[PDB]
This record gives C-alpha cells, structure tokens and sequence, in this order.
C-alpha cells in the first residue's frame, strides 16, 4: 500500500518551536499552490484574492496557545491541503468557500422576528 | 479542562454565542411511582425564541430550524456533565434536582 | 417413465404436545469462560507493565490497556506463539462524554491459528494521541481513517489519515453524542448559481423524540454470577 | 444478502439478551441463510462475469433469483428488504407448501450451476482473465483483514460456520473449498463450490425441518400472537409495550460475527440497559476488501482492476454503512 | 450423494414422444432440465388458497398453564454479570489461591491477608517475591507450559478429500475440498 | 426508451430485474446506456447523498435534450429510511426536476415498469411541433 | 398438519455434484478429419 | 496433558496431506502433444460453449407480458397503505397511536381527540409514502387491523405531493381495496 | 411456447378481430377460457394450453385498443 | 560471527499456502533458531518474568521434537502449530519479540494506571 500524493504521516509534535516551523512550511505550500487552485477549480477570482483568503484563515488561529490544539489544527490543515491539491473537492465546494458573503439594530431584528 | 476543545470539534459557532444548554436531573413523573429516569444527569438546549416550531401549510407538519431540538445527552454524574459542558465552551446553567424530605410512615399512624 | 409424485399429497407426520429444555444460554459457555480467564490472566502475567485489567463475558475476552501500551500489547498478541492474532478484523470507537477520556478505542483481533478471538480496549480524548497499529496490521488503515472521520480521534503514525465517509470539507464528527443526528446543513440546487450549494438545515417535519417514552422502571435485575470457581477470592475458614 | 445481515444483528441482540432461538427457528434461519447465500453468489459471480464480458450467464442466473426472491416474498411480503429474521427468532412461520416449492426448485438448480460452468470454468478466455490476476498471499490476506473466499483462496481453511457455529449450522453437513494460488480463478472456483454446498445444505434443511415455535416463547421480547392478543389481558400489555417502548437489553457489549456470503460480517453492539442500542459498529468484509485494493491491483492493467473489483464482491451500501 | 439425476425426476417441463428422442440425440447432457417449472405441480395451490389449518405451536415446559412459573425460564434477567480482573485481584488469586483451591489461613489470621488486596497491589511485585511453583501451577499450565489461546470450537477439524467423495473439480484444478472430519 | 446506468443503492437491484428474462425490458425497446450522451432517461435508483449530489447534477446536465428523470424508491423520492440523516438529500427533486415518482422500498420490478408506462403515456401526449404552430 | 413440515419419508435426493461429462470424438480423429478435408480439398482444387 | 507443552493446538494442526504434492513437468502430461494441440488449435472448449448457448435458443423463455400478465403475489405482500372499516362502516382505528410509535421511518403523523358523539377517533392521519420503507410494522402493531398494506404497487405519481396521503386518501384506499385485503387476511391471519 | 403452431392455434380460436387487438397491445396471440369481467370492463381469461409456462396462465384484455393501464 | 539464515524462501515448490514456499533446510534452521532463542532469553530477560518462563518451556519442547524426528510430517504432527515453513516464521517472530520485550521492560510495574472513572460504564464500575 502506497500513500496518495501529498500525504503526510501523522505525528504529535511535543515542541512548540518545532510546531511553528511546520505551520510556516505549510503556509508557504498554500501560497505556492494558489494559482493551481484557481486553474483546477476554475475560480472567478485571481490568485491574489486566494492568497488573501488563505492568510485570513491562518490568522484566525494565530493566537492559539495550547500545544495539543495546535497538533489537531495542523493535522486538519494538512488534510485540507491534500484535499485541494489532489482535486478531490468538487468545484462547487470551492466556489461556495469563496462565496462567504454592519449588523441590524435591535428594532430591525425586533420587527422581523430576530432569533 | 481549560482546553478550548470547541476549536477542533467542528460544531458551528452558534452553539457558543447564541444557544443555552441546561444541565438537569429529570424529575419524577407525577403519574408513575418509578424513579429509574431520575438516576442520570442530562443536557438539553433551550428552544429558539423563533423558529423552534412552525406549522407546514401543505400537511400540517411540525417544521423546525433548531438542529439541537432532538439532542439529549446522558451523563452518569453531575461532575461529568459540567466537565463536558466546560470542555465544549457552552453557555449553560444547572437546575439542582429537588430532594424529597423523609417522613416516617407506619400503619399504626392510621389510628395514632 | 413414472410420473412425479405430488408433494402436496404426500403424508405428513403427526405430533402431540411438544417438549423443549429450559436452560440458561450462558451455561453452554462454561468451558469457554474458564479457559479465557486463564488465557487473560496469562497475558497480564506476561505484561504486568501494560495490562491494566481484563474481563471475560461468555466467549469474549477483553484486554484493557493505556494508549502508551497499545503498541506493545498488540505486538505481543501478534507475534507470540501461544497467541498468534495476525488479523485485526475491526478497529472502532465509542463515545462516553461522562468520562474524562470520552472515547473507547476497540481492537478486535482474530487468531486463525488457534481459532480464537481477543479484544483490546484503550481510551482517548478529543486531543490525546493514539498509536496507529497500521505498521502492525495493514488492514487497520481504513478502520482508523473511519474512526477519525466519525469521531476525530488522533491516530499518530498513520501514513495517510483523512476523511473516508463524510463529504469533502465536512465539519464535525457525526458519531459524537453531541453531534445532532440531522447535522447542521443541507444541500440543494441553486438556479441562480447553476450549482449545488450548502444551506443551513431546515426540516419540513422536525424529528419527533419518542425516546422520552422509556420505561420509568428498571427492566433487568442485577443478573446471575457466572464467575468460575477458580477465579473467586477465597473465604477464610471460620473460627476454631 | 439481506437475511444474513439480519441474522448477525439478531444473534448479537440474542446473545446480549441471554436468549436462545428454538429449534425450528434456527433451521429456518439456516435454510434462508443458504438461500440468501445462493442469491448473493448469483449476484456476485454473474456480475463479475458480466464485467469481464460474459453477458449470457448473468441472464440465466437472474431468473433463478426470481424464483428465490419469490420465497423471500412468500414468507415476509418483501422481495428484497424482508425484515424477517429478528432478535429472538423470525417474524412469522413458514406458509404451507413452501418446503415443497423450495424442494422442487432444488431438484432443478443443480443443472443451472452446470450450465453456468459450461461457459466459464474451462473457457480459455475466462481463465486468461482470472488466472494470476489479483493474487493475494496467505500472509497478506490475514494482515489486511480479508475473510471468506478472499481468505480461503490463499490456502487458509477458515469458515465462521465451522469456527463458531450458529443457528443450526452445527447440524448439517457441508464442505469448504480452499484455493492454492490465491488469484481470481481460485476464488471463482470456490464460489461455485459454495453454490453446490449451499444447495446441499438447503436439501438437508427441507428434510430435517422440525416442528415447534419459530420465535422465543417469551412475550417480553417476542410479540404475542394476534389471536391471543385480543383475548388475553397479559398478551395485550406485552403487545402494547413491545411496540411502544420496546424491550430493554442488559448493559454490556458484544462482537458477533457470521460467515456472510461476502466474508466475515460482524456487529459491535453496546447496550446501556435501555431499549435503544448505545452504539452499533458494523464490520463490513467489503470495506476491508476494498482497503486492500491498492496493495492487490498495483502493477496490473486497467481491465484487471474490473476483475479484481468483481472478485471482491463489493456492495457499497455494506462498505459505506 | 448428489450424483446425476435423470431429467424426468426433476420438477421441470420436459419433451414428449419424438421430440424427447430428438432432444436426447442432440443435447450434450440429456439429463439436464430446461428450468421451466411444472405448471401442474409448481405453486399450483397458491399461498392464498392453502387448505392447511395453522395452529400456534407451544412447548410444554415453557408454554403450559401449569408448572410454568416465569422466573424459572427468565433467562434475560439471569444474564451473566460483568466482572473485570485488575492486577490487584489477580495478585490476590495468585497469593491466596482461589475458592476452588484455598490457600488462605483460617479465622482472623485469614482476614488480615484478604484486607491486603483491598488497595492497589502490583502484580509485578507479587511475581517478584513468590514461590515459583505457584506460577508454574496457577499462572502457567502443565508445569510451566504457556497458556495457548482457547479455541472457539474444539470440534473444528478438517480432512482432505478426493473427487470421488466430494464430487467437485478433479485434482488438476487449483482448489481443494476439506470435510468435517 | 434508453435509460442511463445510474444504480446507486438497493433500488438498482430491482432495476436489474427489469432487464431479467422474466420481464425483459429489451422487449419494449429499453436499453441501458453507460453514457449520458446516449441516454434520454435518468433513473435515480438509490440514495442521493450530499457527497454524491454534485455528481448527480453534472451527469444530469450532460444528457442532451429531450431528457426525463425518474425517481425510484423512498430514498430518491423523499429520503425514506435516511430522511433525518446528516449526509442524505431529502429527495432527488431538490437537485433535478422529476417527471415521475415510483413508490416502494424497493419498488417491485412491475412497479418500476408501471412508472415507465406512465412516462411513455406522458411522452405520447407531447405536442412539441403543434405547439409551435398554435401557441407560438 | 398444523404446520409446514416435510413428508414422513422425506424428500427424494437431488443432484448437486458437478455434472459436465465430456463429449465428442478423440482429438486425433478431429486432426485426421482436418487432414482428410485438406487433402480432398486440394485434390478438387488441383483438378479445377 | 495437551499440546500446550509445544504451544500448539488441535486447530493449528494441519490435516494429513495438507502440503501440496510436487507440480508436474512437461514430461508427465497424460495427453500427447498432438492431442493437446488439436484441442488448442481447433478451440475445443469454445465450440462446447457455443453448443450449450444454442441449446437455450430452442427452449421456452421465462418472459411474462406485463401488464397483461402479473407475477406471483402472496397474502403477506406489502404495498400501498389503506385504512379499513368495520362491516357496519365505522372506522376500525381508535387513534391508539401504536403505528406512529413503531414506524422506523417516522412516516406516520396522527392527531386525535374526542369525536362529536364521544368516540375515540382520529381527525388527522398522514403517511409520507416518500418516507415509508414499506416494512409492515404499522400493520403488525395495529390492534384492530385498521392500517394495512394492499398488494397494490401501480400508483406511481407525476408529482411528489400526490404521495402525501391524508386520512381521506387512506380511507378511500380502504374502501377501494377492501375486497383484495379480505383475500390476504383470510389466508394470512392464522399465521399471525 | 414460442412455437409458430401455438400462434396458429390461438389465431384460429380467437378470430381476426380478437387476435389483431392482441397484435396491437399484447405483442402475443393468446387464447383462453373467459373467467369474468370487472366493473371497468376488462376481461380476464385462464389458459388451458399445456405448452404455456408457469407464470402465463392468466391474462387480461383491456378495453382500450391503443393504450393499456 | 555471521549466521545468515533463510526464514522465508522466495522460490521452490509450493506448500499449499499462497506466497509460502518450501524451505530447503527445515530441520537445521529450526535448531539454530531455537538454540539462539534460548540463549537470548538468558541474557536479556530476568528470571522472574513469566514471559521468559513460558517461552523456555515450549521452545525446549519444540527443540526436542525437531532433534528427534527426521520426518517433516512427524515434526508438525507433534508440535501442532502448522507446517515447518510456518514454524520457522513463528521461531523468527518469537525471537524478535524477546528483543522487543527486553527493551519494553514489560516485567516492571504498571507504567500507567487508569483513572477512577476510566473503566466505568453507565454508573457500574467494571
Ligand atoms: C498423392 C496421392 C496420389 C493422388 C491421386 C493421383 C490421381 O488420382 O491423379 C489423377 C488426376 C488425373 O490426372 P491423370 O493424368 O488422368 O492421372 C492418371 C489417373 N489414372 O491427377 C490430378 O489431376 C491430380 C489431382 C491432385 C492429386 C491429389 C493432391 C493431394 C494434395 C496433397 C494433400 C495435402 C494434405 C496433406
Ligand atoms: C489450411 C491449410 C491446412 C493447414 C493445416 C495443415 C494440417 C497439417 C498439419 C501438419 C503438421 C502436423 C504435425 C503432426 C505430427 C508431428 C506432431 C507429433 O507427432 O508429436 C511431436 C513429436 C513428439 O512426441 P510427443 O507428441 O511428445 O508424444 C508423446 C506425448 N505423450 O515429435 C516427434 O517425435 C517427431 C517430430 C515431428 C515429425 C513430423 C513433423
Ligand atoms: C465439422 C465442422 C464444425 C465443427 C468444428 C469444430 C468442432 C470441434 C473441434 C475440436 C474437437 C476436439 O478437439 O475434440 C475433443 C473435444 C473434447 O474431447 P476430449 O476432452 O478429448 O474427450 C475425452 C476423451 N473421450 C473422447 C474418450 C471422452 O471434443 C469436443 O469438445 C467436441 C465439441 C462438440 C460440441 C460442438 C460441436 C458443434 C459446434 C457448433 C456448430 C458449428
Ligand atoms: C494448423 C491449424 C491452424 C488452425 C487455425 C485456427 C487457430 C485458432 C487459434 C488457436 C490458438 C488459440 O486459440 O490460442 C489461444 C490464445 C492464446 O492463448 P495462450 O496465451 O497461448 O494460452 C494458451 C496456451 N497454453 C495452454 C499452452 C498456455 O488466446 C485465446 O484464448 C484466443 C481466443 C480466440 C477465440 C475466438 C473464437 C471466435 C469463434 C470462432 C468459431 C466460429
Ligand atoms: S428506497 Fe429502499 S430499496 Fe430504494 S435505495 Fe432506499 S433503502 Fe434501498
Ligand atoms: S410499513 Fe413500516 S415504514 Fe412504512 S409506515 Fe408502516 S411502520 Fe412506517
Ligand atoms: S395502530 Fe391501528 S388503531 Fe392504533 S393508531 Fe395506528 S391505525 Fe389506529
């Protein structure tokens, strides 16, 4: 049994410094494949917008401190990277991923029903 | 305990910022003398103030948008329920079960 | 040349009032229960450092170990001559939110050599790692992938761990007890977007919870004791 | 193989319930267990031959499926999804005349198997598509969790009906075919022998079918008869509670496996003392077989993959349960 | 043994007269059936027109009106209990023996030894300081021989058979037939 | 009448028995085609999952007109046994337009043939070229 | 009688072993027929 | 004493003759090279397979001419649902809600109250035919045989809405199919 | 069952008009003894011909000529 | 020293098990594996280990059978653990297990105790 393309062996990193390098290495791989993501899935946005989106998602977990949470977050990011590069996702999923979009006042929610 | 396990659970953010769960022990039914259901601690979610239930006009079905409306977790101890709720970062509150006061009961008291 | 007989018209036997034995089905396992107790104790004696405890139910033996002891016990149960469990038939998990470690990771081994089956039980949390038995059993590759997909258990050392059942980009682990049975979202075809899109879940008829009708009385008692006499702590002789 | 799927779950619940099926019930699940096995092998082998290019044997055997599915519908009312085998016995007793109709089919089914082998067994084209294709060593078959024909094709004589007998399989005589080369052609030959051995078992079940109840004589698990329900106070209560609350199963867990036509099918059921299972892990032999596809089909050509898929007897409902 | 059977003994529609003689001449295997069920025998009484009068079968010990106390046959509530053996209880069984072969002192002197295994007692320490004959007789079997994994069915044997017995493919085909033995 | 080989789940087994000698769909001119280009009938026989829904839509769009869709079984009609599942589409009509619904779990081989007969009755009532003359 | 049961004597035995007897002449006869046909065929070709 | 001395077992003991014999070489063939070549060149088994296929060409086929002919049916067959009546015309169902509880797919919706005359009757009985798995649990659980499954299968509909049966549709089905249901009941009731 | 002699016997028994209607919907020429008629008008027959196969001893004659339901 | 010993032959007559070939020197290979196994136990594993006690008991029994039976069938019929080709595989795996057991130090105290609530199911402690 040979592992699929871009498959990494799951490993639990016990060093916080080493974990930072692995995230940085994975961060560059996302940026390098940004044009490939545009070509494979036929997106309506340029590769520059994809890299902005990738940076925004990475910055959402910048201030995560717990090392056990980092390993799960890094592992799922590797799985997401493998899914995109190998064209396993359908083009509809990637289109909706970039189709993500001042809140309403109290009265505006009140008049319509709110939640 | 302190770990924010909701960051990796995959559940939507609305479970934390918009929903309230109740940790409670089921009260004894007034129509039955059994107490088996009162031996376990359970967690359920408060209903949505709107959209919890509405009537479908085609067939009279009970339509809903609350995906947690039918979820009831089972726990063996109160501490386990609190630890799980804290682990998932849920907004919760505990309803302390009512305890029955003990009163001596004998057949002689029917005349004395 | 003869015609075939009409099976309908053939005579049939006449039976009076039938009789049948009345015995506990657990009685037929008396040899299996005692033999597994001795074999389960032999494994603990061989591995006191790893075997936390063992249990025997009828013809099923379960070995309970820590996550740090999974590799050693599985290696012993695979290569020892007396216990040649070369086949790992299943790797599964179960969710127990009450405990500090939610998940019980279960390994069912088969020994075609001695016609025996054994079970290995360990525990995991949402973030704690579990050693991967893929190097030992190559058939556990897909089972561990399925366990992660439906539970989220961290299998360290898996050559290629990813989703195997859920849709690409699925959020959540369905077999967790806190995961709603209907999920969070649903799909439909959007005419404007000319494609299938995910939308928040709305049910025309909400799932009705009839499980609240469970009995308010306990149904099964404390059961009967079937422990072999050779595995009960002795009672000391009375006073002189 | 619908009725075998019900049997493994029924056995798991019965073992947890500490109950035993009566003698006639066990024979019925054995009789329809092998009728189910014949149905599965008819779908498995002929579709495997159809994928290779043999279209005609597929049509011949699918009429035999119609005759056997009529037996499914006669005892349950459903051609395919017959919820007949239930924890504690079977849903209903055999209708009168079923055994005669089963036997009349049995006297003829032997010729259908021989005519099937006329086009495949000694064909040079068929052997060039199966001999040496998808070879699996005995060492690797165990390590990948292969079972059934996949395991027995590599020289390992292991069968659950012999390793752990269940439901009157210990009261019938049958043989197991074991391969030597571990390729597709050996597995085809084994599945044809299992065809005749299943027909051998079906004949014995017809002759040795005993009288008696078909479900456990315990109304707290098995529904009472309708006539007794409408006359007896206790029968009505048990009928009411079995259909509204169900029956509670003592707390515990089990791992029950049966020799399914696909291989080893097992269920890991966890009970909490309630009327609903706490966990039900379903072990699919096809799920394990497909996990070894990469290890088996590497180096072969594209048409060999189609043969390897067919020789594993893959149903993706079982795989994706 | 399921040897060849003549065509007229199988419940299928066959040929008659001259057409039967022609079939025997032209068919390679004349004893094979056409597979068409007999219209005059197969399913002639339909399941909805059966004349059998069905009666519910009941056994005497478990389905009678007398001598039929339910708790005598209540196997569901007499299920085996779940018992787990940790290293503390195994050490107690190893040191004090079992109830089948007691090796525990009598009276108050024996209850002191029992109370030792009410807290954590490692099995490795127990094995370190113990008479080796106990291990060879209780933990091990047959004077030190290892405990082999017990079989799920001790009657699961096999024997190699030849074509004249099982009637399957001859010896030149790459499969073999194993009987019950 | 050329359907497309699109068997998903147990409903497909009954679809195979329509091609079996007992019913012999080929006697009515029914041939199953492996490519959407050569097929004008789409028989959704099985459960449609969210992971499968985009593939079903793409295959449907690749069929040249005129094209019809048949929904067979409870899964394709409204989800059936898996209606309240997290990964099951509650009816194939959420993705593609359905011309006829065949009930059953599974629908019998005669139930499917009856549904095909209903569709053929609808097709014989088409007035495509008279619509151009009178309605346009 | 009040159930579905086999006859008192039981059902007659069925055929379940392999029944695929060989048919045709020996291969040498077919080879001779091919050579005889080839010989006679070339004879008529030569005459023409 | 057993095979534990050598760490063996009865199950692990291969039977006599388990080891394969030595494979044959080219000098040990039973058939001559000319005989093996004649079969190989003249396609002996291929013509044998052709002859068997031609035999079926002169046999009766299995095809039945649906819808002019129908396949076999049994009284236990499960098809379209119906609500039945007593011979006096009164509805059999007492709105006991057993079928709603058993239903594995939760395809049954029941609402009930006291009738105008005081009878325990339902005023809303819905079955989602697109949700039902046609499993017969509702028929088994009915204490008055009110809900049954007719042997009918030819009710495919143009629109999915038509597969949402209310009480009026189910009662009409019971009146329409009462005679056929009586056929099945008279032959299957003793076995229940 | 597929013999031409069976078709000729059924053609003679039925007649031209009856057989031609079968040649339009039935795709087969069949004859049988009348069993009865339903409220809709369909006629039902049973076949006594020994050469008919198991599942083809009963059939219906629909009222319509071009379409059957 | 360098005692290079063949465990699994890659060629030769088949044994009836796919991928398992006949061993050219059945008896001599088992003798060296058994004797090396006994020596390795006495140098790595302490005496009080139950694993060491059990392995010596059966390794000597299998060594005595190999050294007293010239016929291959009689060796298998008394050990009862498969063919001799399979016995060589078992001897190699048992030899390697002893080396892993020595590194694990699996005869010491329980390395990790379970929690108090660990093996409890629905309120009942196992
Ligand atoms: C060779 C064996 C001898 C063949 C028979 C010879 C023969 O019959 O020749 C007759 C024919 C007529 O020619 P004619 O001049 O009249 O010969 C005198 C006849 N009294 O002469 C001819 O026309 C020759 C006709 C062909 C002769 C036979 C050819 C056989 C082909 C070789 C077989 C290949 C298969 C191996
Ligand atoms: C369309 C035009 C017609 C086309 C078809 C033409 C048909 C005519 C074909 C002519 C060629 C056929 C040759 C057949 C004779 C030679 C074959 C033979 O006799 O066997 C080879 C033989 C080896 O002996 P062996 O076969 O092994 O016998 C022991 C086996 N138990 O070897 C020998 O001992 C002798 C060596 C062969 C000498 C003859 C050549
Ligand atoms: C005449 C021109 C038309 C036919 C040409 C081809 C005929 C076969 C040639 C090779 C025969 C061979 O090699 O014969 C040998 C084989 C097998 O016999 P075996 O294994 O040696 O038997 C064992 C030894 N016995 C003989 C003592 C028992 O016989 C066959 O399988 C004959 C096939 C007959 C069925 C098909 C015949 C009609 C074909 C379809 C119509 C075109
Ligand atoms: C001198 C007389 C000349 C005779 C002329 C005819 C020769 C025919 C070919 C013979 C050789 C052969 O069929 O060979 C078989 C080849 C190659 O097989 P292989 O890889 O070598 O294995 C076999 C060798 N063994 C056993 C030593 C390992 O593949 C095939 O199965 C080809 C199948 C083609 C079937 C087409 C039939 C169509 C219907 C025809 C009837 C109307
Ligand atoms: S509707 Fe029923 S038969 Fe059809 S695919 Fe779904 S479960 Fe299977
Ligand atoms: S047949 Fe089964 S699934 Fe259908 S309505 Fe009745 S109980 Fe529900
Ligand atoms: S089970 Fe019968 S009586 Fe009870 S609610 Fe359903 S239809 Fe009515």
């Amino acid at each position: 049994t040979n592992p699929t393309a871009f498959a990494q062996t799951t490993r639990y990193v016990k060093d916080s410094t080493e974990m930072r390098t692995l995230v940085l290495n994975l961060y560059r791989r996302y940026l390098r494949h940004s044009r490939g993501f545009v070509n494979n899935y036929n997106l309506d946005i340029p590769a520059s917008q994809v890299r902005t989106k990738i940076r925004q998602e990475f910055e959402r977990q910048r201030f995560v401190k717990d090392l056990p949470l980092k390993n799960v977050l890094y592992m799922k990011a590797q799985m997401e990277f493998q899914e995109l590069v190998n064209f396993w996702k359908q083009q509809c999923h990637v289109m909706q991923y970039f189709e993500s979009i001042k809140g309403d006042s109290f009265v505006q929610k009140f008049l319509k029903g709110a939640q | 305990t302190d770990l924010a396990k909701e960051l990796v659970s995959g559940a939507p953010k609305e479970l934390i910022t918009e929903r309230v769960a109740r940790i409670y022990q089921e009260a004894k039914a007034a129509t039955q003398s059994g107490q088996h259901n009162t031996e376990t601690w359970k967690i359920d979610w408060d209903i949505l103030n709107k959209g919890n239930r509405w009537e479908n006009d085609l067939m009279g079905y009970q339509s809903s948008s609350d995906y947690m409306q039918g979820t009831i977790l089972k726990f063996d101890t109160r501490e386990g329920a609190i630890r799980f709720a804290k682990g998932q970062g849920w907004d919760y509150y505990i309803q302390e079960p009512k305890v029955r006061r003990f009163v001596k009961k004998d057949y002689s008291a029917n005349f004395y | 040349e003869e015609p075939l007989p009409v099976l309908r018209d053939l005579p049939r036997p006449e039976y009076g009032e039938l009789h049948a034995p009345v015995y506990n089905p657990a009685e037929k396992y008396k040899e299996q229960i005692e033999e597994l107790h001795k074999f389960g104790r032999y494994i603990m004696g061989c591995l006191p450092k790893f075997v936390q405890q063992f249990s025997v139910w009828k013809d099923e033996l379960v070995i309970y170990v820590a996550p740090s002891a999974l590799t050693q016990v599985a290696t012993f149960l695979k290569d020892h001559t007396s216990a040649q469990f070369k086949a790992c038939m299943d790797v599964t998990a179960a969710d127990y939110p009450t405990r500090t470690n939610r998940f019980d990771v279960v390994y069912n081994l088969l020994s075609v050599r001695h016609n025996s089956r054994i079970r290995i039980k360990t525990y995991a949390s949402e973030v704690s790692p579990v050693p991967s038995v893929v190097p030992l059993f190559q058939g556990a590759n897909w089972f561990e992938r399925e366990t992660y997909d439906l539970f989220g258990i961290f299998f360290e050392g898996h050559p290629d761990l990813r989703r195997i059942m859920t849709d690409y980009g699925f959020q959540g682990h369905p077999l967790r007890k806190d995961f709603p049975t209907t999920g969070y979202t649903e799909v439909r075809y959007d005419a404007e977007k000319r494609r299938v899109v995910y939308e928040p879940l709305e049910l025309t008829q909400a799932w009705r919870n009839f499980t609240v009708g469970s009995s308010v009385w306990e149904q099964v008692g404390d059961g009967k004791d079937f422990t072999p006499e050779s595995f009960k702590l002795p009672t000391p002789a009375p006073d002189p | 193989s619908m009725m075998t799927n019900e049997q493994v779950f029924s056995l798991a619940v019965e073992k947890l319930l500490n109950l035993e099926v009566p003698e006639r019930g066990q024979y019925i699940r054995t009789l329809f267990g092998e009728i189910t096995r014949v149905l599965n092998h008819l779908m498995s082998v002929l579709s495997h031959a159809m994928d290779v290019g043999a279209l005609t044997p597929f049509l011949w055997g699918f009429e035999e499926r119609e005759k056997l599915m009529e037996f499914y519908e006669r005892v349950s009312g459903a051609r395919l999804h017959s919820a007949y085998v239930r924890p504690g016995g079977v849903s209903q007793d055999l209708p009168a005349g079923l055994l005669d109709d089963i036997y009349m089919w049995a006297t003829q089914f032997g010729d259908r198997l021989d005519e099937t082998e006329e086009l495949l067994t000694d064909s040079r084209i068929w052997k060039q598509r199966t001999i040496g294709i998808g070879e699996v060593t005995a060492e690797d078959a165990l390590n990948y969790g292969l079972s059934g024909v996949m395991l027995r094709g590599s020289g390992v004589p292991f069968d659950i009906r012999k390793s752990q007998p269940y439901d009157a399989y210990d009261k019938v005589d049958f043989d197991i075919a074991v391969g030597t080369k571990g390729d597709c052609y050996d597995r085809y030959l084994i599945r044809m022998t299992e065809f005749r051995q299943s027909l051998r078992i079906i004949e014995q079940c017809c002759n040795q079918m005993p009288p008696g109840p078909v479900k456990v004589e315990d109304f707290k698990v098995a529904p009472p008869p309708r006539a007794l329900m409408k006359e007896d106070m206790e029968a009505l209560i048990h009928h009411f509670l079995l259909y509204t609350k169900g029956y509670a199963v003592p707390a515990g867990e089990t791992y029950t496996a049966i020799e399914a036509p696909k291989g080893e099918m097992a269920v890991y059921v966890v009970s909490d003392g309630s009327e609903r299972p706490y966990r039900c892990k379903i072990r699919a032999p096809g799920f394990a077989h497909l996990g070894a596809f990469d290890h088996i089909a590497r180096g072969h050509f594209l048409p060999d993959a189609v043969a390897i898929i067919g020789t594993m007897d893959l149903v993706f409902g079982e795989v994706d349960r | 043994s399921g040897g060849p059977v003549p065509v007229f003994k199988k419940y299928t529609t066959g040929s008659k007269g001259i057409w039967e003689k022609i079939r025997q001449l032209l068919t390679l295997v004349p004893n094979r059936s056409t597979g068409n069920p007999l219209v005059k025998n197969y399913r002639v009484p339909p399941p909805g027109s059966q004349t059998l009068k069905y009666k519910d079968p009941v056994t005497i010990p478990a389905g009678d009106i007398v001598k039929n106390q339910y708790y005598d046959r209540d196997h569901r509530r007499n299920y085996p209990r779940l018992v787990a053996f940790d290293q503390t209880k195994v050490s107690g069984l190893l040191t004090l023996g079992s109830a089948q072969n007691p090796r525990i002192s009598v009276g108050e002197k024996g209850q002191k030894e029992l109370a030792v295994f009410d807290q954590s007692v490692s099995l490795s320490s127990t094995l370190a300081t113990i008479d080796p004959k106990v291990v060879k007789s209780e933990l091990l079997a047959e004077g030190g021989s290892p405990v082999v994994a017990p079989s799920l069915n001790k009657k699961m044997k096999f024997r190699l058979t030849e074509e004249s017995e099982h009637g399957m493919y001859p010896e030149d085909y790459p499969i073999r037939i194993f009987a019950q033995n | 009448f050329w359907p497309m080989t699109f068997g998903l789940a147990c409903c497909a087994v009954e679809m195979m028995h329509v091609s079996a000698p007992r019913y012999d769909q080929d006697r009515l001119g029914i041939i199953f085609r492996a490519s959407p280009r050569q097929s004008d009938i789409m028989i959704v026989a099985g459960t449609v999952t969210n992971k499968m829904a985009p593939a079903l839509r793409q295959v449907y769009d690749q069929m040249p007109y005129p094209r019809w869709v048949i929904s067979m079984g409870s899964c394709a009609n409204g989800g059936g046994y898996y209606h309240y599942s997290y990964s099951v589409v509650r009816g194939v009509d959420r993705i593609v337009p359905v011309d006829i619904y065949v009930p059953g779990c599974p629908p019998t081989s005669e139930a499917l043939m009856y549904g095909v007969f209903q569709l053929q009755k609808k097709m014989m009532d088409g007035q495509t070229h008279r619509m151009w003359y009178r309605s346009y | 009688a009040t159930q579905d049961l086999p006859p008192i004597s039981g059902y007659a035995p069925i055929q379940w072993k392999r029944n695929l007897p060989s048919r045709g002449f020996r291969p040498v006869i077919w080879f001779l027929g091919l050579c005889t046909a080839t010989g006679y065929g070339f004879y008529q070709i030569s005459l023409a | 004493p057993t095979l534990a001395l050598t760490s063996g077992s009865i199950q692990g003991t291969h039977p006599e003759g388990f080891r394969l014999p030595r494979p044959k070489t080219w000098e040990e063939s039973s058939e001559s090279a000319l005989s093996k070549a004649t079969k190989w060149y003249l396609l002996s088994e291929i013509f044998r397979g052709l002859y068997i296929t031609l035999e079926m060409y002169f046999r009766a086929p299995y095809t039945i001419y649906y819808p002019f002919e129908k396949g076999p049916v049994s009284p236990r067959f499960r098809g379209e649902h119906a609500l039945r009546r007593y011979p006096s015309g009164e509805e059999r169902c007492i709105a006991c809600k057993l079928c709603e509880a058993v239903c594995p797919a939760q395809a049954i919706t029941i609402e009930a109250e006291e009738r105008i005359d005081g009878s325990r009757r339902t005023y809303k009985y819905d079955i989602d035919m697109t949700k039902c798995i046609y499993c017969g649990y509702c028929q088994e659980s009915c204490p008055v045989d009110a809900i049954v499954e007719t042997p009918n299968v030819e009710y495919a509909t143009e629109t999915r809405e038509e597969l949402l049966y209310n009480k009026e549709k189910l009662l009409a089905n019971g009146d329409k199919w009462e005679q056929e249901i009586q056929y099945a009941l008279d032959a299957d009731a003793p076995y229940r | 069952s597929s013999s031409i002699q069976r078709t000729l016997r059924n053609l003679w028994k039925n007649g031209f008009k009856k057989s031609f209607k079968q040649l339009q919907g039935y795709n087969d020429i069949k004859s049988g003894r009348l069993v009865g008629t339903d409220s809709f008008g369909n006629k039902f027959y049973e076949v006594d011909d020994p050469v008919e196969i198991h599942m083809r001893t009963r059939f219906v004659e629909y009222t319509g000529f071009w379409r059957q339901d | 020293q360098a005692q290079e010993i063949l465990i699994k032959a890659n060629k030769g007559n088949p044994t009836g098990l796919t991928g398992l070939f006949q061993h050219p020197s059945p008896r001599p290979t088992l003798i060296t594996l058994y004797k090396a196994t006994l020596k390795n136990l006495e140098e790595k594993i302490p005496k009080e280990s139950v694993y060491r006690t059990a392995v010596e008991a059966f390794t000597k029994e299998r060594l005595s059978i190999v050294e007293n039976n010239e016929i291959i069938e009689d060796i298998e019929k008394k050990i009862g653990s498969g063919l001799v080709e399979e016995l060589i595989v078992q001897a190699n795996e048992e030899y390697d297990l002893i080396d892993k057991m020595a590194e694990w130090k699996a005869w010491e105290e329980l390395e990790e105790k379970p929690l108090d609530d660990q093996w409890t199911y629905f309120g009942k402690k196992l």
